[PDB]
């Protein structure tokens, strides 16, 4: 959390965060995308077949 | 300072939130997921 590791607990200095704009976005932009492909690169490896034996 | 004793200051606003929510274009209604707590606050 981009607001809360910056701004602890703070009024102020979250309402001077948001002049920047994007940037908390972005970055949890970047960050789910390695979630998601890292629950995908564990379903490319242990699952390859749809039936369990 | 008054009386003497030592207080720990413990941050609020903790825990991680999800939305877990078909597309707008289908329905609003939304589930939220709360992690690292118990079903409380709500
Ligand atoms: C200050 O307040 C504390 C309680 O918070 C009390 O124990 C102490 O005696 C007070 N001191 C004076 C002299 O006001
Ligand atoms: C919303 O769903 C309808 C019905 O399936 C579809 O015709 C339409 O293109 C969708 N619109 C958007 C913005 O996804
Ligand atoms: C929540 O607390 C109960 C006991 O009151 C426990 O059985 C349950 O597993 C807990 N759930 C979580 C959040 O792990």
């Amino acid at each position: 959390d981009c607001t809360m590791y910056i701004c602890g607990d703070s009024t102020e200095c979250s309402n001077l965060l948001l002049q920047y704009g994007s940037f908390c976005t972005q970055l949890n932009r970047a960050l789910t995308g390695i979630a998601v492909e890292q629950d995908k690169n564990t379903q490319e490896v242990f699952a390859q077949v749809k039936q369990i034996y | 300072p008054q009386t003497l004793e030592i207080l720990d200051i413990t941050p609020c606003s903790f825990g991680g939130v999800s939305v877990i929510t078909p597309g707008t274009n289908t329905s609003n209604q939304v589930a939220v997921l709360y992690q690292d707590v118990n079903c409380t606050e709500v």
